[PDB]
């Protein structure tokens, strides 16, 4: 087994300058993404970073995966 | 040797900021944990950590 699988439908949104992650199985509500030293992301351009499979739609981990 | 995967993405390297990065990856299926190369620097992600999870996926989520 795979413990990635279940984190395929993970995608990023900005919630104002917060970054979040939707779609995590286990999860009731949307959580922070974490910078690499452990700290919920705040950023003021986070909309310019967020990527897109060539529409509005957001990119999930399924699309990174089968890229 | 495990096969790597190779990724141009932006890594946020504290709270608020974002530097573009070149990383090697790759997925050890024996301890459920994915090794990533990042300028020099090892870092390890547990699967079954949510919270590395959380730190795991915005660098491959914002991958190129």
């Amino acid at each position: 087994p795979d413990p990635i699988d279940r984190l395929r439908r993970a995608n990023l949104a900005c919630e104002d300058d917060k970054l979040m992650i939707y779609g995590l199985p286990w999860m009731t509500t949307q959580t922070s993404a974490l910078s690499i030293n452990s700290k919920p992301i705040v950023y003021k351009d986070c909309a310019k970073l967020l990527r897109s499979i060539n529409g509005s739609q957001p990119v999930s981990l399924n699309d990174v995966l089968r890229r | 040797e495990i096969p790597t995967r190779t990724l141009d993405t932006a890594i946020f390297t504290d709270a608020s900021t974002v530097a573009s990065a070149q990383i090697h990856l790759y997925y050890n299926s024996n301890i459920g944990k994915i090794i990533m190369s990042l300028n020099g620097k090892k870092h390890t992600f547990n699967l079954y950590d949510d919270n590395d999870i959380r730190t795991l996926l915005p660098i491959l989520l914002l991958s190129k």
